[PDB]
């Protein structure tokens, strides 16, 4: 009867009801086993911890991650995951819920399948479809063209997509998105004299990047305005009371993303990987990717970064050309939304692979029934 | 596939204007009368069909965005417009017109000119840590059950049980050895070692009952785990594994074996273990792909029995 939507990404799941304007569950995904060296009878009967209750305990444990750059790695707690997902946290019964699921634009073709056979088998889902990220984030903007910026914890990404359609020879990948980011800020921080290493010291590093970091409009103006004065400074109270101040830091770290040089990657920056994928397209979609920039996830969050693109892409671009970027104010959930929306529509049932279409055509029945 | 409904079928049957308008994430025609007055509330596909010279129909497929639609109701226009071009096989040109800036194309569609009224239809849309309860299975107890062949013994969990002695977990491997009636074993958290997953590989040669071994968090090393996978050479019983989270990670020529070992395995399903290396991560995953068909395979010819 009613639909489920998940948008397993790497940091979190997003998982929900079709029709909803949001979703009912958002946890990490991660799965925590007993740590050496360590202890617990705690643990009971049990391998392992999944979800928010890892989270808590990650003390004790070794956190692992199955989706690693936006990409499922880890199958067995990926499966763990889904488990979790409908009967832990929807508390449903997956075989009676038609479902949808999320995957990164260059999931590589083995990974589709893989996905298709466990739904089935393993959950039994009367039904599925798997849609592009990207690609429900333009629609969940009111589009069918667009060049999206996805950018999460694990992976960013630059999606073309021309009259409903991921271009994929256009699509532009960077391994750098958030958590990268934090540890970072983590860095310069500590070469600030702060030393944050502890399990729970990247906790509060996070805190300060989510709120004090953003993204300069230019960035050797700003390190000289940093330089020259205080009033880029802003202070931040830990959580033993003290108060301290922190600098150009603010935006040395979400700079990576226009400089990933700045940790070691030899990767260009998304402005320059934006322009070049728009530039690998046809001239003729080009000046409708130019006027239709998309941000999505959490990690195109910080204060500056649309201005700070349209900047960019304006130098890049022809004279003549408009340029416009659209940052969402709910674009955490874009993604999510975008599926929420296209399981709700009345022609969606019979976009649907059916367990009997599965049962007869086998997994590589996907290739053909999701772009 | 490529959706149908019923406002998909009359669709572009022929020159003219057709609109519509997104309702509670369904498409709904907008009377003909009523044409050209658009709610700002809302948003609506329109489809501008055009004869050609042959015969055949030129389209021109535009959604129409009011400032105050919710985003379910734009979105889904977005939707309708790309699934409705699919339909007509991708010969529309798809158009998105915002009110205020709209197209002078889209503009001209209506004779008596374009009205805006406020309003529309409505939106479719609508902790705790460390400790608690400690494994109470009595080792000896059970393994003396797996001993007798016991038939109320179909699961076997020593997850997180401290101080076991090695001889006795090499026991229970000894134990299951003939045993019918053990379907699961996890010894997850054991301490256990490699002489432990020598025993263990031993015994899945002989034992064809066991479809499910947990060995997570032990301190099993490379010459462990490998030996359990030439072992599996001689076992079609066991479709699940999981060995993860050992002390000391194997490394690379230690996953290039595993993925070596299984490729003629037919019968494994499952592997937990974490991949360092994408390579053999990628292969193993083809390879269970592979066996896991194989019971769709039968399954199916199961199915085209029945008549
Ligand atoms: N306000 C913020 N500023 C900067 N980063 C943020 C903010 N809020 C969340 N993030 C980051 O957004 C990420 C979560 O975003 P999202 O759920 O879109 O990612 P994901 O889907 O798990 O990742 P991916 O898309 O890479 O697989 C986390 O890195 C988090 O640190
Ligand atoms: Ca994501
Ligand atoms: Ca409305
Ligand atoms: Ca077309």
């Amino acid at each position: 009867t009613t639909a489920l939507v998940c948008d397993n990404g790497s940091g979190l799941v997003k998982a929900g009801f079709a029709g909803d304007d949001a979703p009912r569950a958002v946890f990490p995904s991660i799965v925590g086993r007993p740590r050496h060296q360590g202890v617990m009878v705690g643990m009971g009967q049990k391998d392992s911890y999944v979800g928010d209750e890892a989270q808590s305990k990650r003390g004790i444990l070794t956190l692992k991650y199955p989706i690693e750059h936006g990409i499922i790695t880890n199958w067995d707690d990926m499966e763990k995951i889904w488990h979790h997902t409908f009967y832990n946290e929807l508390r449903v019964a997956p075989e009676e819920h038609p479902t949808l699921l999320t995957e990164a634009p260059l999931n590589p073709k083995a990974n589709r399948e893989k996905m298709t056979q466990i739904m089935f088998e393993t959950f039994n889902v009367p039904a599925m479809y798997v849609a592009i990220q990207a690609v429900l984030s333009l629609y969940a903007s009111g589009r069918t063209t667009g060049i999206v910026l996805d950018s999460g914890d694990g992976v960013t990404h630059n999606v073309p997509i021309y009259e409903g359609y991921a271009l994929p020879h256009a699509i532009m990948r960077l391994d750098l998105a958030g958590r990268d980011l934090t540890d970072y800020l983590m860095k310069i921080l500590t070469e600030r004299g702060y030393s944050f290493v502890t399990t729970a010291e990247r906790e509060i590093v996070r805190d300060i990047k989510e709120k004090l970091c953003y993204v300069a409009l230019d960035f050797e103006n700003e390190m000289a305005t940093a330089a020259s004065s205080s009033s880029l400074e802003k202070s931040y109270e830990l959580p033993d009371g003290q108060v301290i101040t922190i600098g150009n830091e603010r935006f040395r770290c979400p700079e990576t993303l226009f400089q990933p040089s700045f940790i070691g990657m030899e990767s260009a920056g998304i402005h320059e990987t934006t322009y070049n994928s728009i530039m690998k397209c046809d001239i003729d979609i080009r000046k409708d990717l130019y006027a239709n920039n998309v941000m999505s996830g959490g990690t195109t969050m910080y204060p500056g970064i649309a201005d700070r693109m349209q900047k960019e892409i304006t130098a890049l671009a022809p004279s003549t050309m408009k340029i416009k970027i659209i940052a969402p104010p709910e674009r955490k959930y874009s993604v999510w939304i975008g599926g929420s929306i296209l399981a709700s529509l009345s022609t969606f049932q019979q976009m649907w692979i059916t367990k009997q279409e599965y049962d007869e055509a086998g997994p590589s029945i996907v290739h053909r029934k999701c772009f | 596939m490529v959706v149908e409904h019923p406002e998909f079928l009359k669709a572009g049957k022929e020159p003219g204007l057709q609109i519509w308008r997104v309702e509670k994430f369904d498409l709904v025609p907008v009377p003909t009368n009523l044409y050209g007055d658009f709610f700002t509330g809302d948003a609506y596909v329109i489809l501008k069909t055009v004869q050609l010279r042959n015969g055949n129909l030129q389209y021109d497929l535009h959604y129409w965005l009011g400032n105050e639609c919710s985003q379910d109701e734009s979105g889904a226009a977005a939707i309708f417009t790309v699934q409705l071009d699919d339909y007509l096989n991708g010969r529309a040109v798809q158009h998105r017109e915002v009110q205020g800036f709209e197209s002078a194309t889209f503009l001209g569609y209506f004779k008596s000119g374009l009205k805006y009224k406020k309003g529309g239809v409505a939106s479719g849309f609508g902790k705790p840590v460390p400790d608690e309860e400690p494994n109470s299975t009595d080792v000896e107890e059970t393994l003396e059950r797996i001993k007798n062949n016991d038939p109320k013994l179909e699961e076997v969990n020593l997850n997180n049980i401290r101080n076991i002695p090695i001889p006795t977990l090499k026991a229970y491997a000894e134990a299951l050895k003939e045993n019918s009636y053990v379907k699961k074993f996890a010894l997850a958290n054991t301490r256990a070692d490699d002489h432990v997953a020598f025993a263990i590989a031993i015994m899945l040669k002989a034992n064809k009952t066991i479809t499910s071994l947990n060995l997570d968090s032990n301190h099993i090393t490379g010459k462990g785990i490998l030996a359990i996978f030439r072992a599996l050479l001689q076992n079609n019983t066991l479709t699940e594994l999981r060995f993860h989270n050992q002390r000391h990670i194997c490394g690379g020529k230690t996953e290039m074996e595993i993925a070596k070992l299984l490729k003629e395995n037919t019968t494994l399903l499952k592997l937990g273990y974490h991949f360092e290396l994408a390579g053999p991560r990628m292969t193993v995953t083809n390879l269970l792909s592979r066996n896991m068909d194989k019971q769709r395979q039968k399954r199916l010819q199961e199915q085209r029995q029945a008549q």
